[PDB]
Parts: C-alpha cells; structure tokens; sequence
C-alpha cells in the first residue's frame, strides 16, 4: 500500500475484451500488472472484485458499444474462463517470447550444420518457455520444410493451437489457429555449443 | 610545487568555511575543554546576535556543562579565564 | 480441531502411560498433514482452473 | 554476483578468512549442543516420562 | 538426605546408604512409603525462602560444613578482563590466535585478547592426539 | 525493542500445556551454565620450557597409550613434585 | 536522590538564648524546586523532574509517621524480601567497589583552603 | 567507538537517563514525514520549560 | 609474527565535522597490511642472503 | 497521554508473591521511607476467596479457575514439564506454616525470654494465608522453622 | 566532456541461506545517494535481528545464525534480510529435507520452495490482495483517543499505516 | 452534554479502570535477566575470539537487543532512523551515551577523582581493579579451602599447597573461624606496616596523541620546538642569523624521494 511498496500486479475482473498478453475478456479474474491495470480502472474495461461482481458482470459488446452483456460466472462459465484462459495463456506465451539458440557453423553458408528438428522446437519451448506441446503441430516454413531450419539469425516457424472453437476465440488473439514461434540461432564455438 | 589553490571541484559555497561557521564551543567551566562544532544555517546566518551557548558533556568534568562559543583558533584556558574567588553559602 | 479437548481427557484420563511428549508431538503432526492436504487439495482445484504447474511446482 | 578480490580470498580460504565460514554449522548458539529434556526428575521411575519432547516444529 | 530421590531408593541402600532396617523402615523398607506411593503426585504448592541465621546454626547443631555460593560466573571474567593491561589487549601478532592472518582495515580484529602461540600445537589435529590435551587448568580449551 | 508486555496470546485453560519456545536465550543460554566456556581467557597447564621443566599428565597419556617397547615410569613415580614439622623439605 | 525530613530542629538564638525552632524543610524544597508546585497529569512520569537540576530523581521524605497503614507502594520502597532470584544482586556489585573508594562526604567546618569544601 | 585497546580511551560517557534525547522533526526537509506542516502556532511565549514541554502532550483524559 | 603496527592515518588535520564514530579509528594501533610489512621487512633481511 | 501507559501494575493475583521479585521503582517523586518500615513484613495483601478453603471438586467454577492457574503458575517457575512431570491436580493442598510474621529469628525483647514455637496451625486463616504453601510463594525462613 | 569513476562492487559478503557471525557484512548496500544527495531506499531493507548501518547502509547481523532473504509477497523487487538465530534448527531439518527428497518421500509445495511462494500465501489468506490493498478511512487510521484513554485499544498507533506484507 | 456545554453536574471525575498483569503469564525468572537488568561497567566485548561480538557500525542500536526478535515487518521508514539515528543532536559532541562499549571500567571511572589526568587514570582504575581481582580470587580461594578469608594471600599459600584441585563445592568455615582480622600479618598475632595499594598523583599526562610535538623526550632530544623560535620550520629561518656553521649544516634539500 505504501508509496514505495505497491502490488507488482493486482486482481481485475475485466468487463471489455482486451487483445493484449495483459489483456483478458469478458468477466474472468486476471491478476494484471499494476501500472496497466491502473489505466484500466479508469478506462472501465477492468474492476477490482468486489463481492459483488463475483456473480455477474456488465460485459461489453462491440454490437451496440456499451456496457450491457450481462455475463453471469457461475461454475459453468468458471470452467470456461479456465479452458478460454490456459488456451490463450499458451497463445501469449510463446507469441511474446523470443526463443534462442546456441549453434555450430563452420562454413560459409551461415548454415547450421546440424539443422533444426521440430523435436528441436518443441525441446527449446519446453525449455525456456516450459510450453509443453505436441511437436507434430509445428508447421515449417516453405524454406525449410526440406531440411530443417538450417539458417543462422532469425527463424520463425509456426505453432497451431488447434482447439479454440468453443472457446469462442477470435478478435482476441492474432490468429485463432495459428501463432509464429520466433528462434534465433546465435552461433557459438564448442565451448558453449552443443550437437 | 605552485598550484597552491586547487581548481578541480572548487566547490560553491563550503560549510566549515564561512566567516564564524566552524565555533569551538568550549566549556564556561574553566577546564579549557573544548568540542568544535559548525553552526548549522540556524546560525550560520546571523539569527544569533548573541554568542552561541549550548549545554554539552564536559568530559573532564563527567558533567553537563555550559559551552559557550569562541574562536576555534586560540588558548583555552588564558589569564581572563579565571574566576573571582568567592566564598561559598557552605562552611562556617 | 480439538487439541484442547484433547489434552483434558489426557490430563484426566492418561497421564500416566501416554507420555505428553506423543501429544505435542501427535499435535504437531496433526496440524501439518491438515495443512498440507489444504495446500494439496488447493493445488489439484487450481490444476483444473488452468494453473498447472510442474512437480516442482 | 560473486565477483570481487574478497569472494576470491573467501571462497578459498585465502589471507584471514583462512576459517572463513566463522560460524559454520556444528555450533548452536542456543543449546550448546545438549538435549533439553529434564533427567532430574522428582522420582525415577517418572524420569522416561519428559523423553520425546519436541525442540522446534 | 541431599541426594534423596523418591523411587531410585528400589536399589540395594546396604550398599547405597547404608542403613539398619529399623532407621529406613520408613523410607525404603519392605512396607515403605515409596511402595504406598504411585509415580505421579496429587497436588504440587512449592514456597520459596530465603537464607537466615538459623541455616548457620543449623549446620553446627549437626556438624558439617556450610556450603556457600560460588563466585559468580560472570562477574569473575569482567574483572580478568577489566584488570588487563591494554597491551594485552591490541593487537600483538601476524597471525590471530586461530591461524587467520589480520591485515588491516577491519576495526574489529584490532583486538587480540587470546594471546597467539606461532610455535606451538602441531600435535593437535593430526596425530590423533586428543582434545583432551588441548585444555587449560580451568577448562577452557587454548587455541593453536 | 519495548520488551515481551502486551502479554502472552491472553489465552487460559486447564490444557496450557503446550508451547516452550522460550526466547532461543532462555534455553541454556539465559540459563547461563557455560558460554563463558568460549568467551574466558585460559589457564594454561604447566608449560615445559627450556629451563622450566614442568610435566603434564595431559601428554604423558598421549605417551602411556602408545604401543612402545621399552616402558614408561609411572606417572606419580616420575614426579620431582609432591617428621620434624609434619616432615622436612 | 535526596534524603530530606519535612521538620528539622535547627537551633536559633531568642533573647541570647538558644531555643529549639521547628523548621519546615518543607517550604525549603518547593522553594529550590517550583516545578512541584506546578503539577500537570504527566508529571510524575516526567523525564526530568526539575529542568534546573535534572539531577534529581527521587526525595527521599524521613518523617517518623504513627498511623496505622504505612504509605502505599506508590510512594514506599520495598525494603524487604528477596529481591532477586538467582543471586543477590548486592554481593556481585559488591565484588567490584573498592576498600578505597567513596562511601561519605563529610561537610569541612573550616577548610584547609577554597577547595576542599567536603571530605570523602 | 573507543574500546579498552586504544592509544587513548576517554573517561566516563554520560548514562543516558539524564538529560534526554529528544525524539524531534529533523530540519532536514527529506528527513521530516509527510502530514508534517510547518508549526506556525502563533503562541505566548512560555519562558520555564516545564511549563513549555507540557504543552506537547494531550493529556485531557 | 611480527606485525609492524602502526597509528590512525588522520588524527590531526581535519576533525570539526568528521563522523563521530571514526575519529577514533584514528587511535588504534593497527597492523600495516603485510603487502607493507615485506616491503620495509625487505630492506632488513640482506643483513646475511643465501 | 493515557492511564495505559502510567500506572502501577497491578497483579490480578498475588499467589507468586511476585511484587517482592518484579521490582518496580515507585513512581511518585517523595518517597516515604522511615525507620520504623524495617520492621513490617510487605507481605502482599490478603485475597478474598481464598484458595486454600476451596474444595476441589470437577463442577466448582472457582476450583477450575484455581486449578489452571496453579498449573499455570508452575509451568512458570520451571517445575511442572521438568521436576514433576505428570502433576494430577487432584486435591486443594495448603501447608499452612505456624507463622508470627517474624523478621528475624530473636528473643522476646521485652520479656527476655525465648520466643514459645507458635503451636502447630488448627486453622485456616487471613492471617495465615501468606505462611501457607502457594503458587511459588515466599517466606521468610524466620517463619518456617516450624 | 570530463571524466567518471569506477562503480565499486556493492554485493553479498556471505552465501545466503548459510550461516552468518555478526562481524560480517551481510550485504553492502548502494546508499543509492543518486548523486550524493541525502535520499535513497536500500534494495535489502533489514530483517530479523539483522540492523542496519545509518551511513553505508551495509546489513550486519546482530546475533550469530544462518541468514536469509525474504522477498516480500507483495513486491518481489523489496527484500529483507532474515537471520533466524538458531543454526541447528535448520541445519537438522535441511539434512533430513534433503535426506527425504532423496528417497522421494518429500513434498514441493514447502513454504520454502522459491517458485512455489507465489501459491502459499493464497492456500491460507485468500485474499491477501484486498487486506493490503484496502484503502483506509482517516477515522479508523486515528482510533477515537478516547478509547485511549477508556483503555479500550492497547496504545494508539497513528503513523503505522502500511501493511508490509 | 444535553444542556449546551454547561458542564455543572457529576464534574468529578471516576477514577479509570485498572489493567490487571497476569503474574502467571510472566517469563520464568531468567537468571541471565537477572545480571545484565542492574547496569555496570559492562560486559565482555561478547569475543574473545573477534567472532561474534557484534560491529562497530551497528553499536549505536543496541541496549537490550541480545534477546532474538518493529511495529511492523520493516521498511524503517527513513524517518526516526536517519531521524534518531543521528539526530541534529548527536553529532559535533564527543562523548556518546555508554552504549555496549567494552571500554574502560566506567563502573570505576564515576567513583574515581577526576583531580587526576586521563592516562593517569585509566593505569589507576586498572590498578583498582587489579586489586579487586585478587580479592575476589582469594575470597574463591580461600572459601572453596573452607579456610577463613585472607586477603595478602602469602604466595606460598596461594597455590593453595600446589593449589590443592580445590579437593575435586565451597563452603563456609565455622563461625569460630570467622573474625574481622583478615591480614595474614594481623590474623596469626611479620611486620604490620601499612601502606596504601596505589599512589593518586593529580598529574595530567603531557603526551596527547592528537598534538603533534607532544611527548617525553630524551634527555639529549631537541626539547620541544628547539632552535625552532616560534615559527614553522623556523630553525632554518634562524640559518643566516647563526654566526659561524659547521661546513656541512642543514643545507638545500628539497624532499625529492625524501
């Protein structure tokens, strides 16, 4: 509470459906940092929990652009909110990170000698990210479809969140099915590379 | 050497010097005692017409005693120093 | 829950086998597998509200 | 971070932190290492009695 | 009587005690107190008093010796301690009394009141020799 | 610091016969039995030395436990140290 | 502290004659000290009694009194019992006073000269 | 602080139960709390300091 | 053991205003630290080298 | 400024006798201290329902009270847990000491005579309440040479 | 344009989670006098039986025991400095937390555990969260000192405002 | 309160209500709260060895801080700390309030004439104390011997005959052995002369460590300030005003790896 010491991040009850990682949807219990959550308050997307609005909450519809869905979380929307949350929290996890790489490459290509697996993405998602995944979802490139990533610097590849239909997930996140995993392959000698 | 006045960091103003900042309060018990001591801005600037005073541990003594201010540079305990004989309410 | 009702039956009833020291002990014991179950029942209500974290949590 | 000429003559046990864990652990300050638990007892056959007494949680 | 423990009396006080039969057959005879009495009392109220004259002439009534508090503990150390000559006291050595070697800018280990020993107690530590050895006259043990 | 007052839970019962916890101090500690033990400057036995040639009993064990041939005086015996006024010097 | 009787029999001269004249000690203190007279609900919990001589912590009163119930324990030392527990704190405080230090000052009818004003 | 060792020691330290400390508003404007405002009580000056003190303590109850 | 102690570095030039509890770490009789102690030792042992 | 923080304490029972041990300094700034108050033995005053007459029953509400807060008062004074392990408070024991309120052992000073011992105690009593054995007590030996 | 200094080494003298004697600094903290001005705020404020220095703000333990940081719930960036004084009492229980862990015969969810925190406090205080963020009313902050006075609350505290938790 | 403020009746008064201690509540008697309660010269400095005792950046917050442990868990608040810690008082002063500070005995510096210079007293509450010292080991001595107490114990019997092993607790002697005669010379009934344990000279010591030319000097040094006149360095100032120097006198010789 004091000036010095203030809460990293705070409870909300969003009543809008905000896109960003910070972001929520309508009327789930999301503990958002302090700073933005502070400009929510006052922008009126998010309330603090109040007994009150542990039962329902004046959600918004972008139909009629005003506080009128009434959106009543019961058990049934609390397993929901859940289903809705750790599928996005997956979603904003991996598309907020930034995975990398430590690898051989003698040569001149800028090729890594060793290319990339989709075992090997799955392997550095569990790794840093700890996003636990089935790596038969990692869809490649055109490039690097062939033979692996191979390439030095910047890769992306992408990851498909299959189940987000009765979430009913979209305007919410970029890309309902998809979402791009971004490696980087920061070359290094043998003492600190592996393979 | 030469260079006798530094130039690097010659800092604005400077609170041990200023015209009576730095005042050795020594003891008005005539034990030549003194404790240095900077007047803060609540003297430093002239709210004392009169001379400092302030009641400090005269470690000689082992007692709390008066200090009255004074030059920090001088002998302490010179032939003005001297108290008039009296003879006290005790004894016969 | 009745650590109090507890000792006055060992008081007037024991206190010559039962060393008090199984009590403060069995006292011990009884208010942590309490607690753990609380925090393990609340971890497995959480693993299904999507908090899902490892065994080393 | 650990870095600084004293963590090097710390962490071997370089000039005077030549014992440099001064207090490791084998010593208690507490209880000197004795079990607290009265022998003394008014009558023997109640000296087994304050055997199993609990010193921390 | 100093020594009295209520139940240990069971063992042999022929041995222990010695006594006649008739003097301890109140105490610890067959029939005795302590085989009426159970472990554990009814009802505990403890006074406390205070030494006077008649303790002393108690002790001569029966013919053995007060016995006296001890000096205390600590008391006796702020004394040997406060009746050091200060030179005793800085620091008086390379090494600390434990091995360390004191360089300077610690304020602390500017005070050396054990004295060091370079040349002594290679002994201790390395030959099995025991801790035993180690130890002054009062019991304390020095430090090499 | 302001001490121990604002006294203990300002519970009571018949039970009350479970907590110790004594202040870490009061649990041989401000029972004051020995950590003079670490803190008191040392009496040292007797110290041989070149022209003091005090014996230690401490030693002679570390010599009278020894497996060697060719035995040791018994202690008392080894000593230079202990009827006309309860006998002479 | 100060060890003070509210009536002291000094002796005066009547006629060339000495007679006994009770004095009231009493209106000597409040005299030296007029903070007693000004009394606030905190006073006597204040730090210091008497901003003049802070030296001064407690008044000792001596009057031989003949009623019954003694002075409350607000106003009475306890002066009997075991004050401690352990050891009676007296004999280890007096292990470390010396048979050379002060125990009286004995006020000087004629000092040798402006010093010596008491003997200790 | 100066201990049994040093080069020079100094006599005795006054006990603090004499002449007290008091538990005032630094002048430093950092070192002063938030609610304090600048005590501008326009008052008689009272000259004996036990009668100056008493006015520092509420003691109505 | 032969510690070459020595005195407080600044116990007579500047005292009004210092901090109160380190004018007197000027009165100890500190060892000089023993990367000093060899050098001035140094010019001593050559009595008799080797 | 309070009564809180000023005032007296005041010990809600003083079977400990715990005034003549918890020493505090009288507050007041006159301090009467005569001769005369050599002799008198502070006891503490007498508490009126007093212990040593209840009955220990298991339904006396008194007795409850009485029974904790002896067993309170050993747990204090390192005797209940160590010394006597397993203490069954049973009984409302009170060893009443022939007592004459003594401070010191002497002669009859008028009657230059030996003091009679006091007979042995018939009756519980105010007066003999502070020479009885309590919640840890005192007694000046004087007293308890009977 | 000038010159700068080298930025000293301002970093732990100790292991935490070890045992710690009194004449060691615990941690010597930047008095983050941003330039030598007279205002900072410690990164390591003191704990238990660990004081502070006024001037260079170093933490040096008060009484021998094994040392600690406690990283406070609400804020992890504002810590203190536990020592909790007796070294048995963890030592004892580390060599037996580490000897059950190894037949796997231990529990993750320990108080302890480093990643685990962030759940504990919710398992027993559920909200937490509103006990410190609840906002209080200028009456209840100054308890009518007539009640005081009544003896009805123990002692008036009117500047212990702020719940560090 | 009804009528507007005109408080007439029921004007005195009740007297409060009494808070009530709990005597069984209380800690046990704690024989280590029984020593350090009173206040004395002090304690030891906690070390023998400097390990453990407690720094000198931390003395000033202390006092009855041994016993493990604000108003809340902390943030100190920078006020009242930096507020107290130093005070506008406290600072500019030279003797700090006696904190825990194993220094002289101060027990013996209040009972001591202040008459007598520093570094004369401070080498004569030690040879008080060093007296104390062998009174307090000969009453140890003499009483564990169930001997009478003897003050000059006769360094024969001291050691009390190879210092007995005190036979392997203490007790008094009979009354019959006690009496006020506790000088050997005067117990039995050697020569008899008295003399005092220490000689007070109410001299003031002439070396402070702080005065640059201060000391004793040699009885053939350059007495303080010689040849100096007044001025700094001015014995070289008084160079030209010499007659006749020697041929190889104090000349140029600019501190160049001097």
């Amino acid at each position: 509470m004091a000036p010095e010491l203030q809460l990293e991040y705070i409870p909300i009850i969003f009543t809008r459906t905000i896109l960003g990682p910070q972001g929520g949807f309508a009327g789930e219990e999301r503990l958002i940092k302090r700073e933005v959550a502070q400009k929510y308050m006052s922008e009126g997307n998010a309330v603090t929990p109040s007994a009150e609005f542990h039962q329902g909450v004046w959600c918004y519809n972008p139909d009629s652009e005003q506080y009128d869905r009434f959106v009543e979380r019961n058990a049934e929307f609390l397993d929901f909110a859940a289903r809705k949350r750790q599928w996005l929290d997956v979603y904003w996890r991996v598309n907020t990170g930034y995975l990398l790489f430590g690898r051989q490459s003698w040569g001149q290509g800028w090729l890594l000698n060793c290319p990339l697996r989709k075992k090997d993405i799955a392997q550095k998602l569990w790794e840093q990210y700890k996003v636990r995944v089935d790596p038969r979802l990692i869809e490649f490139r055109e490039k690097d479809r062939r033979t692996g990533i191979q390439d030095l610097g910047h890769n992306w590849c992408w990851l498909y969140l299959p189940g987000a239909e009765e979430l009913a997930i979209d305007r919410e996140v970029y890309d309902n099915k998809r979402v791009k995993v971004r490696m980087h392959i920061r070359k290094m000698s043998s003492y600190g590379a592996l393979y | 050497r030469l260079k006798k006045r530094m130039v690097g960091f010659i800092p604005k103003v400077i609170p041990r010097k200023i015209r009576n900042n730095m005042v050795a309060l020594r003891s008005e018990a005539n034990t030549g005692h003194m404790e240095g001591y900077i007047k803060t801005e609540a003297e430093r600037l002239d709210a004392t017409g009169r001379k400092l005073q302030k009641t400090m541990w005269d470690p000689v003594l082992q007692r709390y005693t008066l200090m009255k201010e004074t030059k920090v540079r001088g002998p302490f305990l010179t032939k003005s120093n001297i108290a008039r004989k009296v003879d006290f309410p005790v004894g016969a | 829950s009745r650590r109090e009702a507890l000792y006055t039956w060992w008081h007037n009833a024991g206190m010559n086998v039962i060393p008090l020291g199984v009590l403060q002990h069995l006292e011990l014991v009884s208010r942590d597998i309490v607690a753990q179950n609380a925090r393990k029942s609340y971890r497995i209500e959480q693993h299904e509200r999507g908090i899902l974290r490892t065994p080393e949590m | 971070p650990r870095s600084g000429v004293e963590w090097h003559n710390r962490m071997r046990n370089r000039n005077h932190y030549r014992h440099w864990p001064w207090a490791r652990w084998t010593d208690d300050p507490v209880r000197f290492h004795q079990d607290s638990v009265c022998h003394r007892t008014v009558s023997a056959l109640s000296t087994v009695a304050n055997n199993g007494a609990p010193e921390w949680d | 009587r100093s020594n009295y423990r209520l139940h240990s009396a069971l063992t042999k006080q022929t041995g222990l005690k010695m006594p006649p039969s008739a003097s301890t057959a109140c105490l610890a005879s067959l029939r005795s107190v302590e085989r009426a009495i159970p472990a554990d009392p009814c009802a505990v109220s403890f006074f406390t008093t205070k030494w006077d004259i008649q303790v002393q002439e108690y002790y001569e009534k029966v013919g053995l010796p007060e016995p006296a508090a001890p000096v205390d503990e600590e008391i006796e150390a702020l004394l040997e301690f406060h009746a050091m000559r200060p030179e005793k006291l800085r620091v008086r050595a390379r090494h600390r009394p434990d091995g360390s070697v004191n360089m300077g800018d610690d304020p602390n280990f500017w005070a050396q009141a054990l004295p060091t020993r370079a040349m002594d107690g290679s002994m201790q530590r390395g030959l099995g020799w025991s801790r035993r050895t180690t130890m002054g006259a009062n019991g304390v043990p020095v430090v090499y | 610091m302001a001490g121990h007052f604002n006294p203990t839970p300002q519970a009571n019962s018949l039970a009350a016969t479970h907590y110790a916890h004594t202040p870490e101090l009061r649990h041989m500690a401000d029972g004051a039995a020995m950590s003079l033990s670490g803190q008191r400057i040392p009496l040292l036995k007797p110290t041989l030395s070149k022209w003091s040639r005090q014996l230690r009993s401490d030693i002679y064990d570390e010599l009278l436990k020894l497996p060697l041939r060719y035995a040791l005086h018994d202690f008392r015996t080894l000593q230079a140290h202990i009827h006309a006024s309860s006998g002479l010097s | 502290h100060l060890v003070a009787r509210e009536w002291i029999n000094v002796p005066e001269m009547k006629q060339g004659e000495l007679v006994e004249r009770n004095m009231h000690f009493w209106d000597t203190i409040y005299n030296v000290i007029p903070e007693l007279g000004l009394s606030y609900p905190g006073q006597k919990f204040q730090w210091v009694h008497s901003q003049e001589f802070y030296y001064l912590k407690k008044i000792i009163i001596t009057d031989h009194n003949m009623n019954l119930l003694g002075v409350t324990p607000m106003r009475k030392m306890l002066v009997w019992g075991p004050f401690s527990y352990y050891e009676q704190r007296l004999r280890r405080l007096s292990a470390l006073l010396h048979p050379d230090d002060p125990v009286l000052a004995l006020e000087d009818p004629n000092p040798a000269m402006e010093d010596k004003l008491h003997i200790t | 602080v100066l201990n049994k060792w040093a080069a020079v020691t100094k006599s005795a330290p006054p006990a603090a139960g004499l002449r007290p400390l008091a538990r005032t508003v630094s002048p430093n404007p950092k070192l002063r709390p938030a609610d304090y405002k600048v005590p501008y009580v326009l008052r008689t000056f009272i000259k004996d300091r036990h009668s100056s003190e008493m006015q520092h303590i509420e003691n109505r109850g | 053991s032969r510690v070459w102690v020595a005195l407080g570095g600044k116990m007579r030039r500047r005292r009004i205003g210092r901090q109160i509890d380190v004018k007197d770490m000027r009165y100890y009789w500190r060892p000089i630290e023993p990367q000093y102690q060899r050098l001035y030792m140094s010019r001593l042992r050559i009595k008799d080298h080797s | 400024l309070s009564d809180s923080m000023f005032e007296y304490p005041v010990y809600e029972t003083e079977l400990d006798t715990p005034q003549l041990f918890n020493l505090t300094p009288p507050p007041d700034f006159f301090i009467y201290w005569n001769a005369t108050d050599f002799d008198r033995t502070a006891y503490p005053p007498v508490p009126e329902d007093d212990h040593r007459v209840l009955v220990p029953s298991s339904q006396s509400p008194r007795w409850i009270e009485h029974r904790a807060r002896l067993l309170q008062y050993l747990r204090k004074h390192e005797i209940m847990p160590h010394y006597v392990p397993h203490i069954h408070a049973n009984v409302n024991l009170s060893v009443v000491f022939p007592g004459q309120y003594n401070t010191r052992a002497r002669l009859t000073d008028e009657n230059g005579d030996k003091i009679p011992p006091p007979p042995a105690q018939t009756k519980m009593t105010p007066r003999n309440f502070w020479f009885t054995a309590h919640c840890g007590n005192y007694m000046e030996l004087t007293d308890v040479q009977q | 344009q000038a010159g700068s200094p080298r930025q000293k080494a301002k970093l732990f003298h100790v292991i935490p989670g070890t045992p710690v004697t009194p004449v060691e600094k615990l941690k010597e903290q930047r008095r983050r006098f941003g330039q030598d001005r007279y205002s900072r705020q410690p990164e390591y404020r003191p704990g238990r039986n660990v004081r502070m220095d006024p001037n260079t703000f170093t933490l040096y333990a008060t009484t021998k025991g094994v040392m600690t940081i406690r990283t406070s719930r609400i804020n992890p960036s504002y810590k203190w400095l536990d020592v909790e004084p007796d070294i048995q009492k963890v030592y004892r229980s580390r060599c037996m937390r580490a000897a059950l862990q190894a037949r796997g015969k231990a529990s993750m969810m320990v108080a302890g555990n480093v990643h685990y925190r962030a759940e504990l406090d919710h398992v027993t205080e559920p909200h937490w969260r509103e006990r410190v963020m609840r906002v209080p009313k200028a009456t209840e902050r100054f308890q009518d000192p007539n009640y005081f006075t009544r003896g009805l609350v123990p002692s008036l505290r009117p500047l212990s405002r702020y719940s560090y938790e | 309160m009804l009528y507007g403020g005109s408080r007439v009746q029921y004007l005195v008064q009740p007297p409060f209500t009494l808070h009530k201690i709990r005597s069984e509540n209380l800690p046990p008697p704690s024989l280590y709260a029984e020593r350090h309660d009173l206040g004395l010269e002090m304690q030891l400095p906690r070390d023998m060895h400097v390990y453990n005792s407690i720094n000198m950046a931390i003395q000033r917050q202390v006092g009855g801080d041994s016993s493990t442990l604000g108003g809340h868990a902390d943030g100190f608040d920078m006020g009242a700390f930096f507020t107290e810690q130093h005070h506008p008082e406290r600072h500019h002063n030279s003797s700090l309030p006696y904190a825990k500070h194993d220094t002289n005995n101060v027990l013996a510096m209040r009972l001591f004439p202040v008459n007598v210079g520093v570094r004369a007293r401070t080498e004569a509450i030690r040879i008080r104390t060093d007296d104390c010292l062998q009174r307090l080991r000969d009453a140890d001595l003499c009483a564990k011997m169930r001997l009478p107490l003897e003050h000059p114990l006769p360094l024969s019997r001291r050691s009390q005959y190879a210092a007995i092993h005190r036979v392997r607790a203490a007790a008094h002697p009979p009354p019959s052995e006690l009496s006020i005669v506790t000088r050997p010379v005067d117990r039995l009934g050697a020569s008899q002369r008295w003399l005092p344990l220490q000689t007070l000279k109410p001299m003031g010591h002439n070396w402070s460590a702080a005065t640059r030319s201060s000391g004793v000097r040699g009885p053939h040094m350059q007495l303080m300030q010689e040849r100096l006149d007044q001025k700094g360095f001015g014995w070289k100032r008084k160079s030209r005003s010499l007659w006749q120097q020697d041929v190889a006198t104090a000349g140029f010789r600019p501190h160049r790896y001097f």
